[PDB]
RNA sequence: AAAGGGAAGCGCUUGUGACCAGACUUGCGCCCGGCGGAUCAUCCGGUGUUCUCACCGGUGCACUCCGCCGGGCUCAGGCCAG
RNA sequence: CGGGACCGAGGACCGCGCUCUGCAAGGAUGCUGGCGUAAUGGUCACCAGCGACCCGUCUUGAAACACGGACCAAGGAGUCAAGGUUUUGCGCGAGUGUUUGGGUGUAAAACCCGCACGCGUAAUGAAAGUGAACGUAGGUGAGAGCUUCGGCGCAUCAUCGAC
């Protein structure tokens, strides 16, 4: 016998998305292929989001993009691994480009109205496949009512 | 046609997993039940008592499910069914159904024979 | 065939769902030539040869 | 559904005041802060507004249309004057309201 | 677009009607499937470009997709007989398999398809006689 | 331009005629969506039964 | 058919008796000889294609292809062993 | 330098080497004999050597006691509803919920419609009532990622401020 006074570990993070979506497999699929060849972390993060559940992806508002555009980030590609929605306090829009995993219709055509560039996370896996000028955003995780009650 | 080339299948139990106290009653089929008593010999593997199942016994991969001559056995229906065995003939072997009449089975037999397919149960209804 | 875009124009309250994917052709997207001039060289090959 | 149950795999191992009749509708009064007000404004209108298309004229707005009694003074307002109908009204929201050169009337 | 040879693959992967699943393996029915067995590779229907041989009365017949066809089901095959020497079905296979570039990858299943429909043309020899054994069944 | 589809004619043929392809055409396929609310649906008509 | 000197039953392992499932029966490839046929190579036309690859009709005039039958040879073939 | 035992995993080449025409160097080949069938192998019955208490159940710390079991077949025990809560999947998203109802129908299905309403979008107080920006929605220290390599800094945490 071998006496083990510590014990091995299993993984607790998630290896493969939950959901049964066919699209966010391929998606799925290609950034397992980015990550696995290229150097940039943001390959890796992008494909540890992608595995997250809906808790763990919380959305992020326009306002909330036009917050952290400000500061010399106003050329770079906004990067969400979320629902990209609407916010009716921001009456103005500034133009940028952002590559979300889903729009809410108005924040989509606001967002074209204001002459930004909307994307999907495997066109921005075309243009930035090294992830370069990107600003990636999270929402806030903890504006839950269940959270608010933990 | 003979099979493909493989190591040689090893068994590591070749008798079954007879449920304990079967023997003794009628109404105890033979089939594998664990026993889930504190105190059960069986349970607690005292020397001298049947032997319980586990994964340890488990046969190499790369012989599972093969037959003594080194096929696989596929169940088939009707000519259709034995022709998806056409790139298959040196890994597996054709059993026809329990419920396939006659004339049927001489047509798939005739078929397997031209595809070089084993049956493994060509004698029956003969 | 007439008929069906107008069907699915009068369907108040939805509209037609946004893909989160562009394009579906993931050999057309990993083997493009922005994917692959970036790339790291392979480490290896799909067989291993079996070191000791 | 049942044959996805623990059970299936289980198988075998087993102050203050008192009001007396209370109306809820003498205290009906919704309320909306000032930085969801343009929001009442159709899009198109509000859009040229906001553009600066409409110098010369002013958006009246009437809260109970949209069922809202109180105009609160939650967040800012462009500088644009707009006429504001309500029954009740903060006084940061009158303060935003005149900053912005409208004006709160009162209604019932 | 929303359709593609990976979307359907996706789609159709745990389950289709060419799908015959038993324990000790899943074959394919598919016409377009060489070697009949359940694969992304092997998929033919699946796969914008596919081959298929069938048997014909004296040799092969092998349809391959037409990748300009492909929502035009009556005029999406393109169906060649080779009726002839055995080599010379197998240079044609290869080289519809091979050459240009259509599925590269399927040329050595599509050779081995076309020898083994070729050898199962053949007549066949009769059987030795069953040699009876032990007591029983000898007495 | 957006793409046709070929009208046929009862014996068969084309008759020359096309039409634009329906926008719906080009809707994703979400099979997960399609056996979710068909398992819903499929339950719809159900007569109930007790002892 | 068998066992039985105050229980039987069961586990590991031989043995005896009885009864059985497989496997094997030959394959592929070269060199000769004898048959039976020209869907041998090239060229021409038509058609289809993955646009350079194929199919069909004419040309083979038998040192070329394709089957069959007799010999010979190499290799690979089942069980237990030295 | 002898004598003996057990084992032969892998399956084109690639490597480290050496005594370098080649080798004992990233895992067994070569030669030969008998037999080609119940001979090997397997199943059943029995003898033989060794091994081996009758199962739940209860109790306490555990045994013992106690209780149930003559045998076989068939039933035979964590279910449904309402309301919460956390987590997973999905749709839409500052909104969301067609199905009380109406329209329609190939008629208990499917499809379509909308006023109200529910929950959410604002809280606090017993109540009358009042009701959320000094600041690029603040400062400081961390912080993934990005960077023009100066910095910008998500989520989140700690602390000091503002309403």
């Amino acid at each position: 016998g071998i006496d083990l006074r510590w014990k091995h570990v299993r993984s607790s993070h998630r290896k493969a998305p939950k959901s049964d979506n066919v699209y966010l497999k391929l998606l799925v699929k290609l950034y397992r292929f980015l990550a696995r060849r290229t150097e940039a972390p943001f390959n890796k993060v992008v494909l540890r989001r992608l595995f997250m559940s809906r808790i763990n992806r919380p959305p992020v508002s326009l306002s909330r993009i036009a917050r952290n555009l400000k500061n010399g980030n106003e050329k770079k590609t906004v990067v969400v691994v979320a629902t990209v929605t609407d916010d009716n306090r921001l009456l103005q829009v500034p133009k940028m480009e952002v590559a979300a995993l889903r729009f809410t219709a108005k924040a989509r055509a606001r967002i074209e109205a204001a002459g930004g560039r909307t994307l999907t996370l495997d066109q921005l896996a075309l243009e930035k496949p090294t992830g370069a000028n990107t600003l990636l955003l999270r929402g806030p995780k903890n504006a839950r009512e269940a959270v608010k009650h933990f | 046609v003979a099979a493909k080339k493989h190591v040689p299948i090893v068994k590591k139990r070749t008798k079954r997993f007879m449920r304990h106290q079967s023997d003794r009653f009628k109404c105890l089929d033979s089939a594998w039940r664990k026993p889930k008593g504190i105190d059960n010999r069986v349970r607690r593997r005292f020397k001298g008592n049947l032997a319980m199942p586990s994964i340890g016994y488990g046969s190499n991969k790369k012989t599972k499910h093969m037959m003594p001559s080194g096929h696989k056995a596929f169940l088939v229906h009707n000519v259709k069914d034995v022709e998806l065995l056409l790139m298959h003939n040196r890994t597996y072997a054709a059993e026809i159904a329990h419920n396939v009449s006659s004339r049927k089975r001489i047509d798939i037999i005739t078929r397997a024979k031209q595809l070089g397919v084993k049956v493994t149960n060509a004698k029956a209804k003969v | 065939i007439k008929q069906l875009d107008a069907v699915y124009e009068s369907k108040k309250g939805f509209f037609l769902p946004a893909n989160i994917v562009s394009q579906a052709d993931l050999s057309r997207l990993i083997n493009s030539t922005e994917i692959q001039s970036v790339l790291r060289a392979p480490k290896g090959e799909a067989r291993t040869k079996r070191a000791c | 559904p049942t044959r996805f149950s623990k059970t299936r795999k289980h198988r075998g191992h087993v102050v203050g005041m008192r009001h007396f009749h209370l109306l809820r509708n003498h205290y009906w009064r919704p309320s909306i802060n000032i930085d969801k007000l343009w929001s009442l404004v159709p899009s198109d209108v509000r859009e040229q507004y906001l553009s600066g298309q409409k110098k010369d004229t002013a958006p009246v707005i009437d809260l109970l249309s949209h069922g809202y009694a109180k105009l609160l003074g939650k967040g800012r307002l462009p500088e644009i004057p707009v006429v504001v109908r309500a029954r009740y009204v903060s006084a940061e929201a009158e303060r935003k309201v005149k900053e912005a050169g409208g004006v709160v009337e009162l209604v019932a | 677009s929303n359709v593609s040879a990976d979307l359907i693959w996706e789609v159709s992967r745990n389950y289709n009607s060419f799908l015959v699943k038993q324990r000790t393996g899943t074959f394919s029915r598919d016409a377009l499937n060489l070697t009949n067995q359940h694969s992304r590779k092997h998929a033919g229907f699946v796969n914008d470009k596919a081959l298929g041989i069938v048997p014909a009365e004296k040799g092969v017949k092998v349809i391959a997709k037409k990748v300009k066809a492909a929502n035009k089901p009556a005029s999406s095959l393109y169906t060649v007989t080779y009726k002839s020497t055995a080599r010379k079905a197998y240079k044609a296979i290869a080289s519809q398999a091979a050459k240009h570039g259509y599925r590269a990858d399927l040329r050595q299943a599509a050779v081995a398809r076309a020898s083994a429909i070729l050898r199962s043309q053949r007549p066949v020899k009769p059987e030795p006689p069953k040699k009876l054994r032990g007591a029983a069944a000898r007495r | 331009s957006r793409p046709t589809v070929t009208v046929f004619g009862a014996d068969g043929k084309p008759t020359g005629a096309t039409e634009v392809l329906p926008k719906v055409f080009s809707a994703p396929i979400r099979p997960d969506i399609v056996k979710h609310v068909h398992t819903g649906m499929a339950k719809n008509k159900r007569q109930p039964y007790a002892v």
